């Protein structure tokens, strides 16, 4: 049993700003990806074990942290990003998703 | 295997070019690179694309991974004017890449 | 399945003469890989245990002293001895190994008086 | 490329079995885990199972033991999802998922979804 | 830490006995290989020997036509062309690698031409 | 400093294709290693385990792998075994460094691993440091068979199989052997 | 290497018989072993092998169900079951190795252990 929580459910951003959203998960896990699911449409890989950035993706997103919390910060908030990021977990046990955060734009 | 971009490459002095190298399948990063100067024999010039050998100069930077491997000659001197190759070391048979000859 | 027999049945040959054997393959025990035929020849009295004394391919075992020879390739295939013994006086078998129902056939020793 | 396509949106009555398929595509089927992902409509996603296909070894969710079972055809390349005793609370979208390295989904599949019919 | 090898010129039918004498490292541990080069159309590799068991290693156009062998007391590796024809008219280099297993062809040796059309 | 693409690598590859990458032009600063001590085995032949930073080689070959617990004594110069000679052999006069720590938290998953092969059976023991990538049928029988895999006919990658309830004897540990040389 | 059967047996027709194949001389691991039949003369047919590293076994299409083979690893001896004896299985029977190297599907077989169906 390995149970995430994303704090940020509903994040507004005007752009041009730096806005991190955080995970938090129970007990210890170690590396923490992440996916972004566009609404209404299949989603797409974003993140890789905490930093890399899944060869198809703008530079902006950049996320870090180690123990229990894994966390990411967009640089510049755009247009595009008015989606639901989602997060897995590497660990032993099965990968059970997290909430989400939805980023929205005002 | 491999393949190689262009079978022939013109430069000038001072312009920077780089000399890609496409292997079909996966290789995780043991690709080498060779000079040849069209008397001598070909010489051992980039080995594990990012790292250069001895007795090269810093101009030679050879960089990517994965599957798509790169060769970034930055200043080609006047003596820098021969073709070059590619090559894999996992899969048997170590099958060579194509020659690329470079000219002004 | 692969099915080989003995066109000689019959030898019927005294102390001495030049003999030799044949088996015909349904398909060819050639593996492409090593470039190696996959048959095999052994011997047997109607009293004893069969020994074999061929390897691979038409080779050769050390035990008896090889004054006999086979060749061939293929579906065709040979076994000759040159001159005729006391430890000659057995029946023979052709054996095909490679395709794995290893099925064989006999081709049945005999004298001439 | 490589890529997970799926079927069609599949809509049955309450209590049948479904049937799901995923094509896999591109890449070697027998090495790269198939994973199975949940969506009930406005919520998050939820996990499903995995069937490794090469060596056929299943793992559910413990609130998903009696209605889900997979089967891998390991010489057609397609995995596949037997739901059973369907009701009207499972009626969502369904993705496949592929992955080699742990716990990340390299290839998703585009949306099929499921749902009852009255 | 060179090689240094021999010259021919030869029939159409022969066979040839090339050569690469090897000086200055352990010839017992290393991997002697063998490329070819024909004017243009780029390198290619042929096969290769463990000059301390005799353990050769081949490639599937190169098996049985070229037959390596080495020898230990004199230090130097010899590989046997046959059935040469208009094709097989070439430069055949041999390359030790740096580090021995799995690593690059870093001192190579100067050609033999190889002229074998009559 | 390029010690830090080899040991906090994300997925090590398997014993078999043991991946290998060049250490150059760097003088390294050998400080997680023997002042860290998380790691379990340090057996390290030749040179002494404590002065790194002050000696200097010619070249550095790292290379890695992942293997049971109860094999990480067959990475080691002429001590046979199962890994030892099909999978990754040292020589005999091999100096350098062998590092092993645990990894059940990474590499292992509820239903096996199965992604972490090892190669089972080869025509003949390795040699120094030389590894193979090809997959080709073992045949141990009399008959060839052309991949068809029947009987007598193996896949010689026999996969592990990883799980977070298991001991200390099955639990893949991430092994990193460091190689130097002096001209 | 020397490789023995046991004695003649007189068998009750659709009964389960055990031949053994006593042999030492090597590791036992190591070799394959197989069994044929000669039908009184003429050695036609192979009843299967069975690999002692991993207790595989193989049969011929003719002889399915009825032929069965298990050997353990301890003894170093071989066994064959034979079950539902007919009028059909009146023979002898070898147990072989398999050669020096793998280079041959028999060599070093054993003596005659000749089963008549006992009506
Ligand atoms: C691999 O990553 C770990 C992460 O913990 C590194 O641990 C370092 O531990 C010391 C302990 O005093 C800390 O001061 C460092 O900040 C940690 N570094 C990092 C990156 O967080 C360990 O050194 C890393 N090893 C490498 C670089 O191979
Ligand atoms: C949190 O993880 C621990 C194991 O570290 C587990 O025992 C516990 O049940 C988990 N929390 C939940 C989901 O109740």
């Amino acid at each position: 049993q390995i149970v995430l929580s994303q704090s940020p459910t509903i994040l507004s951003a005007s752009p041009g700003e730096k806005v991190t959203m955080t995970c938090r998960a129970n007990s210890s896990v170690g590396f923490m990806h992440w996916c972004q699911q566009k609404p209404g449409s299949s989603p797409k890989p974003w993140i890789y074990a905490t930093s890399n950035l899944a060869s198809g993706v703008p530079g902006r997103f950049s996320g870090s942290g180690s123990g229990t919390s894994y966390s990411l910060t967009i640089s510049r908030v755009e247009a595009e990003d008015a989606a639901t990021y989602y997060c897995q977990q590497w660990s032993s046990d099965p990968p059970t998703f997290g909430s989400g955060t939805k980023l929205e734009i005002k | 295997v491999m393949t190689q971009s262009h079978k022939f490459l013109s430069t000038s002095v001072g312009d920077r070019v780089n000399i890609t190298c496409k292997a079909s399948q996966d290789v995780d990063t043991a690709v080498a690179w060779y000079q040849q100067k069209p008397g001598q024999s070909p010489k051992l010039l980039i080995s594990w694309a990012s790292t250069r050998h001895t007795g090269v100069p810093d101009r030679f930077t050879g960089s990517g991974s994965g599957t798509d491997f790169t060769l970034t000659i930055s200043n080609v001197q006047s003596e820098d004017l021969a073709d070059y190759f590619c090559q894999q070391y996992s899969p048997y048979p170590y099958t060579f890449g194509g020659g690329t000859k470079l000219e002004i | 399945d692969i099915v080989m027999s003995q066109s000689p049945s019959s030898l019927a040959v005294s102390v001495g003469e030049k003999v030799t054997m044949s088996c015909k393959s349904s398909q060819s025990l050639l593996y492409s890989s090593n470039q190696k035929n996959y048959l095999a020849w052994y011997q047997q009295k109607p009293g004893q245990s069969p020994k074999l004394l061929i390897y691979w391919a038409s080779t050769r075992e050390s035990g008896v002293p090889d004054r006999f020879t086979g060749s061939g390739s293929g579906t065709d295939f040979t076994l000759t001895i040159s001159s005729v013994k006391a430890e000659d006086l057995a029946v023979y078998y052709c054996q095909q190994y490679y395709s794995f129902p290893l099925t064989f056939g006999a081709g049945t020793k005999l004298e001439l008086k | 490329q490589v890529q997970l396509q799926q079927s069609g949106p599949e809509l049955v009555k309450p209590g049948a079995s479904v049937r799901i398929s995923c094509k896999a595509s591109g890449y070697t089927f027998t090495s790269y885990y198939i994973h199975w992902v949940k969506q009930r409509p406005g919520q998050g996603l939820e996990w499903i199972g995995w069937i490794y296909p090469g060596n056929v070894k299943s793992i559910y969710n413990e609130k998903f033991k009696g209605k889900a079972t997979l089967t891998a055809d390991k010489s057609s390349n397609t995995a596949y999802m037997q739901l059973s005793s369907l009701t009207s609370e499972d009626s969502a979208v369904y993705f496949c998922a592929g992955e080699e390295h742990g716990n990340y989904f390299d290839f998703w599949g585009q949306g099929t979804t499921l749902t009852v019919s009255q | 830490q060179l090689a240094q090898s021999g010259a021919e010129l030869a029939r159409p039918g022969a066979s040839v006995k090339l050569s690469c004498k090897a000086s200055g490292y352990t010839f017992t541990r290393y991997w002697m290989q063998w490329v070819k080069q024909r004017p243009g159309q780029g390198l290619e590799w042929i096969g290769a020997i463990y000059p301390g068991d005799g353990d050769s290693r081949y490639t599937q156009k190169f098996k049985g036509k070229a037959t390596l062998t080495a020898d230990k007391s004199s230090s130097t590796a010899y590989m046997q062309l046959s059935s040469l024809a208009s094709e097989d008219s070439a430069v055949y280099y041999c390359a030790r690698r740096n580090y021995y297993g799995y690593d690059a062809f870093a001192y190579w040796g100067q050609g033999t031409l190889v002229t074998v059309s009559a | 400093c390029p010690f830090g693409e080899v040991f906090n690598a994300t997925r090590f590859a398997s014993v078999y294709a043991w991946n290998r990458k060049r250490i150059s032009n760097c003088v390294a600063d050998y400080s997680v290693l023997y002042n860290s001590a998380s790691f379990s085995t340090f057996k390290c032949y030749g040179v002494s385990p404590t002065k790194l930073n002050d000696l200097c080689f010619t070249n550095v070959y790292a290379d890695s792998f992942v293997i049971r617990g109860d094999e990480v004594r067959q990475i080691a110069p002429g001590q046979t075994g199962k890994i030892a000679d099909y999978n990754y052999k040292l020589p005999d006069d091999f100096t350098g460094c062998v590092i092993a720590w645990n990894s059940n938290n990474l590499d292992s998953k509820v239903g096996g691993n199965y992604n972490y092969l090892y190669r089972l059976f080869r025509k003949s023991n390795l040699k120094p440091f030389e590894r193979d990538i090809s997959t080709e049928i073992y045949q141990a029988g009399s008959t060839p068979c052309n991949g068809v895999e029947g009987f007598n006919c193996y896949f010689p990658l026999q996969s592990y199989g990883f799980q977070p309830t298991n001991g200390v004897g099955y639990q893949p540990y991430r092994v990193v052997v460091l190689s130097f040389e002096l001209l | 290497v020397q490789l023995q059967q046991s004695g003649p047996e007189l068998v009750n027709p659709g009964a389960s018989v055990k031949i053994s194949c006593k042999t030492s001389g090597y590791t036992f691991t190591e070799y394959t072993m197989h069994w044929v039949k000669q039908s009184h003369g003429k050695s036609l047919e192979w009843i299967g092998g069975i690999n002692p590293n991993n207790g595989d076994t193989i049969y011929n299409q003719k002889f399915k169900g009825k032929a069965t083979l298990t050997v353990d690893k301890s003894s170093s001896t071989a066994y064959m079951e034979l079950r539902s004896l007919t009028s059909e299985d009146s023979a002898v029977f070898y147990c072989a190795r398999e050669g020096d190297y793998y280079v041959s599907s028999y060599g070093y077989w054993g003596q005659g252990t000749t089963l008549t169906v006992s009506s």
